[PDB]
RNA sequence: CCGCAGCCUGGCGUUGUCCCUCGGGCGUUUAUGCGUAGAGUAGGUGGGAGGGGUCGAACCUGUCCUUUCGGGGGCAGGGGACCCGAAAGUGAAACACCACCCAUGGACGCUCGAGGGACUAACCUCUCGAAAGAGAGGAACAACGUCAGGUGGGCGGUUCGGC
RNA sequence: GAGGUAGAGUACCAUCCCCUGGUUUGGGGGUGGGAAGUUAGGGGACACGUGCCUCUAAGGCUAAAUAUGUCCCGAGACCGAU
RNA sequence: CAGCCGUUGACCCCGAGGUCCCCUAAUGGGAUAUCCUGCCGGGUUUCCGGCUCCCGGUUUAUAACUGGGUGGGAACCCCCCGAACGGAAACAUCUUAGUAGGGGGAGGAAAAGAAAUCAAUUGAGAUCCCCUGAGUAGGGGCGACCGAAAGGGGGACAGCCCAAACUAAACCUGCCGAUGAUAAGUCGGUGGGGAUGUGGUGUUACGACCUCUAGCCUGAGGUUGACCUCGGCUUUCCUA
C-alpha cells in the first residue's frame, strides 16, 4: 500500500529529516492550536481511525517540553518534600496535547493522537477529532457507540489510548 | 517541490494530458496513489502520472525512486484537479498508471522518447 | 546537624556550512647514536670470520650540513684497484654484513579528538506592517530543557546530654 | 501446493524524579539514544547462552454479578422534650 | 365581620393542557442598578421572534446569513496536583498517606474487560466483587513499622468491531415530491463530500486471514463430469 511507504520516508534517520525541519520553521509561528486540512502522517492516522467523511477534522497542537512547572513551597516541610528539580507530570505531554485540543474545540470527541516533531522548545502532537452531532457520524454503524453520553468527553477520564498508558494498564 | 527531478516543458505535459483522456476511452488505466503504486508493484504499468502540487509531498514522493528501479518511464503534470479530470473523475487524482494505452499507443510512444532524452541531459 | 532555592561552571539536545593548525593512534615510509682502560664512538641480543672486490677497493685534494668542533655519517672526479681477525683491552666487541629494541624528525591513506578563523539560513533583538510579509543588527554563541560539580542561614526542618 | 498481510520516536537502553512489597528483578513521567517487523516480536524473580513451554504490544467498544442514599415503603431488646 | 360558590355535581384526589414577573449557565449591550437600554423582522395599542468557542453549508472575497458544549445534584464514581499534626518514648530516611485538601470530567451506576496472562512437564483460559491464601513471599535508621500475587471455594457467568493483504465508486449524506402506518426503506430532482480512498472482504498464533492452481461434496435454470445465475444463514435499521 502507499501508506506502507509513507512511514518509510517519515521513518528515522533520513534525507526527509531535511524537509521535516524546514516546515517546522513555519509551524514555530501559526497559533499554538490551529486546525490543519489533511494529516501529516496518513498511516498514523488511519490505523487510529481517521476517515475522509466530513465531520473528521485534525488539529494540531504544540506543548513546552520539559519538567513540571512546580513552585518551592512557601510553609514548612520535611527535607524530603522540599525539592522541585526532577518533576515531570505523570500524565504525558501527548495526553496534555489531546486535553488542550479538547478545550478549544467542545463540540468533538478526541480519537487519537502521535506526535510530528520536535524542537528545543517545543514538542508537536496532531490529534484526529470527530463531531458526533453530524448525521454522518450519526448513521455510521461503526461509531454507533459514540451516540452514549458515557462515551463523551473520555479524555478528561484518562481513557484515551495516551492515558491507559499512564494509568499502568 | 522536492520529489520533481526533472522539468517538464509545457507543451509537453498537454500532450500527457491527451493521452490520459485517449487511454480512458479504449484502453485502462488506474486512478488513485494507492492503485498506482500497487501497478508499479507488480510491474504492470506502462507509464505513471504524477501530479506537482501534492501536500503533503510524501504522499508521491516514494514513486520516482520505486519506478527507478522497476524501469518504468514517469513523466509530470502541473496540477492535478486537470489531471483528475482527464481520467472522468469529479475530483482531483495525484497519480495515474495506464494498464496498456489501447488508442494512444502511438502517442505513449512519443512521450517516453522525450522524457528519456530530457533525463539524459539532466546528469 | 542537615536539606532546598538562587547564582557560577561543564556534558548532552535544539545546532548548520566552509576552512586551517595541533595532539593521539592504525598499515606503511624512511635516514640520524662517545662513564673509563683502546688500533677507536663496545648502547644491547644473535646467525655470522667472512663480507664486500670491472659482481669497480683502500687512498690525496674541496665544496659543503653537524656535534660534549669528540668524531662519525653522504658528494663525483684524481686512484683502475684494498681494510677489519681467527690476533691485542672491556661487570658486556668487532665500523665482518644482516635483523629487532631504546631513542630524533618528516611524509602517505584512515580514525579520533583539541584549538583558532570565517559565513548565514536556525535562534535572538529592534523597526514597518491590521495580518500575510519585508528591512536592520547579532549569531551557531546567547537563551531554554536536562544531567553533573562548586557556592549557598537567602529560605525550611530540627538538635541544643546527665549528676 | 505456491505466494501475500499483520498497528513507530513505538518496543528497548542509559540517566534523573515520583510511586511500589518489587528487592543487582516492578510501574509512570522528564532528558538523550533508538529497533526488528513472520526467515518477526514478548515472557518464564541478577545477566547472558542452549533447549523446552507459553503468548502477539504499540487502534477503539462491551450486559450481569457492586458502590451510594436527596427520595419512597416497611421494621426495631433505639430516644422520649437538659 | 361580611359575602359568595355547589345537586346544571362544587371542594378534594389522579391523568392531560393553558398562563408562568425579575435575577440566575444568563446569552443583544450595561449593572459596586435583582435594574436600565438597543439594532433587524412581523403583524401592528399592548405585544411576538433573531442577535463566546466550535462543526457542516449559503452568498463577492473578514460582510452578512441557514442548521446544530456551557450550569445543577446528599452521597457514591474516573483522572491529575498534593501536606502537617501525631508515632518512632528526642529526630532528619520512614510512617502518617497518595490521606486531608485543591483543579478537571461523568452516570444511574461508574471504572475494568476479551492475554505480547499465569505455571511447570505441559496444564488453565476476558473483567469485576465476597470468604481465604495471609501478616506468608517481601520492603525497613532490618528500628517503629509497611505489605502482594498465583492457587482453592462462591456470585455472575456472553463477545465482537477496525488498520493490512484482495477489490477500486459498486459509496455516504442535507432539502423537495411520490409511495410506505408521518418509521425504516424504495423511486424521481436538486446540493455537499470522496482516488490524499467512500463502500465490500477480513482480523488471529506449533498458526489466522487473503490470492491463484488442482481435486471431492442440497433446490431450480443455463453453458462446456466441470462452470456460472436466483431461492437458507449472519449482521444491521425501524416503529405505527
Amino acid at each position: 500500500s502507499m501508506y506502507h511507504y509513507i512511514e518509510q520516508t517519515w521513518q528515522n534517520k533520513d534525507w526527509r529529516r531535511s524537509i521535516l525541519r524546514k516546515r517546522l520553521i513555519e509551524w514555530r509561528r501559526q497559533p499554538a492550536i490551529t486546525r490543519i486540512d489533511r494529516p501529516t502522517r496518513l498511516n498514523r492516522a488511519r490505523a487510529l481511525g481517521y476517515k475522509a467523511k466530513q465531520g473528521f477534522v485534525m488539529v494540531r497542537v504544540r506543548v513546552r517540553r520539559g519538567g513540571l512547572n512546580k513552585p518551592r513551597p512557601n510553609s514548612g516541610r520535611r527535607p524530603k518534600r522540599m525539592g522541585v528539580y526532577g518533576y515531570g507530570p505523570s500524565k504525558g505531554y501527548r495526553w496534555i496535547a489531546e486535553e488542550r485540543a479538547a478545550r478549544k474545540f467542545p463540540n468533538l470527541e478526541v480519537l487519537g493522537s502521535y506526535y510530528v516533531a520536535e524542537d528545543g522548545m517545543y514538542k508537536y502532537y496532531e490529534v484526529i477529532m470527530v463531531d458526533y452531532s453530524h448525521p454522518v457520524i450519526r448513521s455510521d454503524p461503526e461509531l454507533k457507540w459514540l451516540q452514549d453520553s458515557v462515551n463523551r468527553k473520555r479524555v478528561f477520564r484518562g481513557l484515551t489510548s495516551a492515558g491507559q498508558k499512564s494509568r499502568g494498564l | 517541490p522536492s520529489y520533481v527531478k526533472f522539468e517538464v516543458p509545457q507543451e509537453l505535459a498537454d500532450k500527457v494530458l491527451e493521452a490520459v483522456k485517449k487511454a480512458k476511452d479504449s484502453g485502462k488505466i488506474k486512478k488513485g496513489t494507492n492503485e498506482t503504486t500497487k501497478a508499479v508493484e507488480r510491474s504492470q504499468a506502462k507509464l505513471v502520472v504524477i501530479a506537482e502540487d501534492v501536500q503533503p509531498e510524501e504522499i508521491v514522493a516514494h514513486l520516482p525512486l520505486l519506478c527507478e528501479e522497476k524501469k518504468i518511464p514517469y513523466v509530470y503534470v502541473p496540477s492535478k484537479k486537470s489531471l483528475g479530470e482527464a481520467c472522468g473523475l469529479q475530483v482531483a487524482a495525484a497519480s495515474v498508471a495506464l494498464m496498456d494505452p489501447g488508442e494512444a499507443k502511438d502517442l505513449v510512444d512519443e512521450i517516453v522518447k522525450r522524457v528519456n532524452e530530457i533525463k539524459g541531459k539532466s546528469s
